[PDB]
DNA sequence: CAAA
DNA sequence: CAAA
DNA sequence: CAAA
DNA sequence: CAAA
C-alpha cells in the first residue's frame, strides 16, 4: 500500500447555466482516494461595475465502472486476463466536443464510456427536475454543439417560478358515485389513496425516496446512482477597475475573481471506477420584469390577501402563468404553485431602468421568453441570457485555474518493478 | 470561499520513483 | 413503531442431502426483524443402534423483493397505488410440489415468485459448487418430483473426493515459442498471466471474490446475492432403545433426537422482502469401500511417498479417478487433486464387514456409483444412498418440530385503526 | 446444540389487539 | 381490554 | 478465509 | 536516489 | 430533508 501522487493543475472555463466536469480520476477497487482542490474562479470581463455575485457549486462523485459497463463489466473483471475488451463510445469529429466530460476528443474521436455515462447518471440523479425527461443520449455524438462543449443545462436557483410543483400535479381528484348515494367508507379510502399519490408526485418520484419514506435505505447500487462524495459552494466576488483616461474617467469594469478550496475527505474506493468533479456557476434570477404576485392579480379576493390559515391548508394548488409574474411573462407557460405561497416568500426587485442596461447579470427578459411556451425550457438556465453583460467571452462566460492535489494509497508495484524483468 | 487575492499556480509536484532515463537528467 | 408477534411453530421433514426451507416471513422496508427458533430435530427410526451423528445446518437469509422482481419491482413500488400487480409463478398440480420453499401449493397452483427465485438465488450463491451449472429453473413447475418436494441437493461434506479442484483446472500452460528462440521476457508475463487465471479458477470464480481480491468490497445488491443473516449448526445425537422380547432381546434401535436453538440477532430490514430460513442435514461420507490413496497406487514413486517439499510446491495438480480411492470406484470419474494432498489428510475407516449391514448411515457403495461417470452427480448428496438404513421413512429421512419466536417492530396501524372508518 | 430431552411444543403465543369479534369469546 |  |  |  |  503506497502513495501515488496524482496532483495536477487545470485551467478551465464554461457557460453560465451549464454543468462542466473539471477533473476526473480513474480509481481501482481498494484505492483510498483523497482530493484537495484549491484555486480561483473568475468571469469574463464585465461591461459595468459589479452588481451581484454568482453562486459557484463544486461536486465530486464516485461512479463504479459497473454502473456504466453493466453486467458486461462484471464479466470483464471475472474473465480477467481474457475478458472481451470494454467498448468505447463516439464523439463528433471536433476537439472540443468532449468538454462536458473534461477532455479533448482524442485522436480517434472516441472516449471511454464511463466518462460519458457517468456524466449522464450524475445529471439524471441530481441535476434535472425529477419530472423532466430523463437524459438518455447514447453516445457523446448524439449530443448537440452547446451541450457537448459546455455541459448540460441545470435549473435556475429555486424561486416561485423556477421551482414550481411538478406540472402533472393533481388539481382535483374525482371519485365514482352511484346515482343517489355515496360510499362514505369508500370516500375514505379514496382520500387515503390520493394521499399516497400526492406524497409521490410531490417528493417521492425516485425509488430511493419512496423506500426512505418507509424508513428504509438503499445502496447506491440499488438504483445505480453516482455517489455524491463532496459538495462545496461559494459566492464569487471581486472588484471594480476605475477608468482613468479623458473619456473612460468615471467608468468602471467589474473583475469577478474569487479564490476557493474544495476538499474531499479520504475516501475508500470499493470497486474500480471514476472520481468525477464538476462545477456549476449561476446567477440568481433577478429580473426588472418580475413583480409580486399580488400586484399582478386583478381581482384581489379574500382567499388571496387575507391569508386565512383555515384556507391555506385545505385548498388545491393554484394554476398561474408566467404572465402573472412578469410584465412580458409568456402566458402559455403554466405553473402550479402552492396557495398563498406569495406570502411565504418575497421577490427580488430591480427598478425597470436597469431593463436595457448592458452589463448587469439580470434577466432583462422574462424567463424562457425565447424558448417558447415550454416550461422546462424556461426553468433551465439559458446561458445566452447573459451574453449581454460580458465585454468579450474569449474564455466563455466564466473560467477558472486551480491545482488539484490528489493523494491515493493503492496496491501498486513500483515503476522499477514494472520495468525490471528479473 | 477563500479570502486571499488570486495567486498564479506553481509546480505539478510524493511516493517512489517514476522516471528512469539512464541516469541524472535535470 | 410497534411490536408485531409473528411467533409460530412448524412441523417439518425432508430427505438427507436436500436443502429445505423451514420458515419464510415477509418483511417491509423499515422492519426490525428478530428471530429465535428453538425445537428438536430427529431422523426416521433406524435399523440398528446409533453409528454416527448427522451435521445439521440452519440458515437465515434476507432477500429484497427487488432481487426477485427486478426493475419491475422498482416500478411496482414507485407507481405505488397504481403499479401493475406483481406476477406469480407456477407449480405442478400437486400439494407437495412447493415444499422446497416451505409451503403447500395453494389452491390455484401458483406461489409468489420471491419464494421461488429466492430459493434459487440462495442455492446458486452458497450451496452449489462455483463450477457447477448455475440453477436457472424459471418456474416451480420446471422442477422435478424430488426437488420440488424436498429441496435441491447440496454437496457432501468436503473431503478429498467431494471437494476436488474445479474440473477445468489447468494442468499445463502452453506458451508460443519461435523456432530456435524464446522470449524470456515474454515467458515472464506468461507466468504472471497464468497466475491471474489460476487465482480465479481456484477461488475467484464469483465477481465479489475477485473484487475482494483487490481489497475492495461489494454490496449484496452488486451481484444480487441473498444476504446471509445467520448460520448455526450442530451434531444430532440420541439414544438406543433396547429390545426386550424373546426374539428382540439383544437388539437395539437408534432414535436420533437432538434439541437446538437457532437465534437471529435483531436485524434491520432496509427494503421490502423475505426472511427465509432453511435447514440441511447430512451424514459424513464414510465408506467401507474407500482406502488411503497411497494404498491404491501400484507403483509408489518418490514423488508420492517422499513428501519432498521442493516438489510438493511446484508440481501441477494430479488427475486421479475414483477408482484410485474406492475398490468399486468408478474410473470414468476424474478429479484433479493437489499434489501430496493425501499427506495433508487422513480418510475415515470402516471395516468392510459393515459393507452389507443394513442400518448404518455409511456409503456402502462408492460415491456416485449409480449416477454414471458424472462428477457433479457423485459430489452432490444422493439421498437414496440412505434409504437403506431407515426402518420406515413415514416422515422421510429426517423431520423436526420447532417453535419460531419472531418479534418485528414496524410502522403498522392497529387492527382497530384498520377496521374503524371514523 | 442444546442438551435437554425433547419437549412437546406449546402455544403459538405480544403487542396490541388483533381479534375483534363483538365482545368476549373464550 | 375500544390496545378508545 | 487468496491460510494472498 | 537501483524507492536496489 | 415527507419541515412526515
Ligand atoms: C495547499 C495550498 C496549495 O495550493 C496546495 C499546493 O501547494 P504548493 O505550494 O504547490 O496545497
Ligand atoms: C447551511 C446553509 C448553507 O448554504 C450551507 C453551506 O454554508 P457555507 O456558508 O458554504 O449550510
Ligand atoms: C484499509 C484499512 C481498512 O480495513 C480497509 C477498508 O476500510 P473501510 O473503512 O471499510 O482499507
Ligand atoms: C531531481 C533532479 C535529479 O536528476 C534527480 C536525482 O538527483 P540526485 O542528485 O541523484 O532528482
Ligand atoms: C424460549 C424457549 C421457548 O421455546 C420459547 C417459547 O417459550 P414459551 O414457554 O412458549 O422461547
Ligand atoms: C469454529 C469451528 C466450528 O465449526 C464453528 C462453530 O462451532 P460450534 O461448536 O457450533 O466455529
Ligand atoms: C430505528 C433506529 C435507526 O435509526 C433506524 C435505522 O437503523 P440502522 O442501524 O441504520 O431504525
Ligand atoms: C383472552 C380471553 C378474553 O376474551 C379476552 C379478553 O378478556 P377480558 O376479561 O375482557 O382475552
Ligand atoms: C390514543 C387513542 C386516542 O386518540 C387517545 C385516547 O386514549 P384512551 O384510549 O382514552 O389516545
Ligand atoms: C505470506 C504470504 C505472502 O508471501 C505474504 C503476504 O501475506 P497476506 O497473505 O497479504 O505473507
Ligand atoms: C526492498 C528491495 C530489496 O528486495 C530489498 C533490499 O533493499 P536495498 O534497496 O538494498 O529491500
Ligand atoms: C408533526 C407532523 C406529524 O403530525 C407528526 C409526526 O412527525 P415526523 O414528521 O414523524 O409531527
Amino acid at each position: 500500500r503506497e502513495i501515488v501522487d496524482l496532483s495536477h493543475l487545470a485551467f478551465d472555463c464554461g457557460m453560465l447555466g451549464r454543468l462542466k466536469t473539471v477533473s476526473w480520476t480513474p480509481v481501482i477497487a481498494g484505492d483510498s482516494f483523497e482530493l484537495d482542490a484549491v484555486g480561483a474562479l473568475r468571469l469574463s470581463p464585465l461591461r459595468r461595475g459589479l452588481a451581484i455575485d454568482s453562486k459557484v457549486d463544486f461536486f465530486t462523485f464516485y461512479i463504479p465502472h459497473r454502473h456504466v459497463y453493466g453486467d458486461q463489466w462484471i464479466q470483464f473483471m471475472r474473465d480477467g486476463v481474457n475478458a472481451q475488451p470494454l467498448p468505447s463510445v463516439t464523439c463528433n469529429r471536433y476537439p472540443d466536443h468532449a468538454g462536458y466530460v473534461g477532455t479533448i476528443v482524442p485522436a480517434n474521436n472516441r472516449i471511454p464510456k464511463f466518462l460519458h455515462q457517468s456524466y449522464l447518471n450524475i445529471y439524471n440523479n441530481y441535476f434535472r427536475a425529477p419530472w423532466m425527461p430523463e437524459r438518455t443520449e447514447a453516445n457523446p455524438s448524439n449530443l448537440n454543439e452547446d451541450d457537448a462543449r459546455y455541459g448540460f443545462r441545470c435549473c435556475h436557483l429555486k424561486n416561485i417560478w423556477s421551482a414550481p410543483l411538478p406540472p402533472e400535479t393533481k388539481l382535483a381528484e374525482e371519485m365514482g358515485i352511484e346515482s343517489n348515494s355515496i360510499d362514505i367508507m369508500g370516500l375514505q379510502a379514496a382520500y387515503a389513496q390520493l394521499h399516497t399519490e400526492q406524497e409521490r408526485t410531490y417528493f417521492m418520484q425516485r425509488y430511493r425516496d419512496v423506500i426512505s419514506s418507509f424508513g428504509g435505505s438503499t445502496s447506491y447500487d440499488a438504483d445505480n446512482r453516482p455517489l455524491l462524495v463532496m459538495h462545496t459552494d461559494f459566492w464569487a466576488s471581486g472588484y471594480d477597475v476605475d477608468g482613468t483616461d479623458q473619456s473612460s474617467l468615471g467608468q468602471f469594469s467589474g473583475r469577478v475573481q474569487q479564490t476557493f478550496k474544495h476538499s474531499v475527505p479520504r475516501f475508500f474506493v470499493p470497486e474500480h471506477g471514476v472520481m468525477m468533479t464538476l462545477a456549476l456557476i449561476r446567477f440568481p434570477p433577478i429580473s426588472p420584469l418580475e413583480h409580486h404576485y399580488l400586484a399582478g392579480k386583478s381581482q384581489l379576493t379574500y382567499t388571496d390577501l387575507a391569508g386565512d390559515p383555515a384556507l391555506i391548508g385545505n385548498l388545491p394548488p393554484r394554476e398561474i402563468s408566467y404572465r402573472d409574474l412578469f410584465r412580458d411573462g409568456r402566458s402559455g407557460i403554466k405553473i402550479k404553485v402552492a396557495e398563498s405561497i406569495w406570502y411565504r416568500t418575497h421577490p427580488d426587485y430591480v427598478n425597470f431602468k436597469y431593463h436595457d442596461l448592458h452589463g448587469f447579470p439580470f434577466l432583462d427578459d422574462a424567463p424562457g421568453t425565447s424558448t417558447g411556451d415550454n416550461l422546462q425550457e424556461a426553468i433551465l438556465v439559458r446561458h445566452q441570457d447573459y451574453d449581454a453583460c460580458f465585454q468579450s467571452q474569449q474564455l466563455l462566460q466564466w473560467n477558472k485555474q486551480a491545482r488539484y492535489n490528489v493523494s491515493v494509497y493503492r496496491h501498486m508495484p513500483t515503476v522499477r518493478d514494472s520495468i525490471m524483468t528479473s | 470561499a477563500r479570502p486571499g487575492r488570486p495567486q498564479p499556480l506553481r509546480g505539478t509536484k510524493k511516493g517512489a520513483r517514476l522516471w528512469y532515463v539512464g541516469g541524472q537528467q535535470f
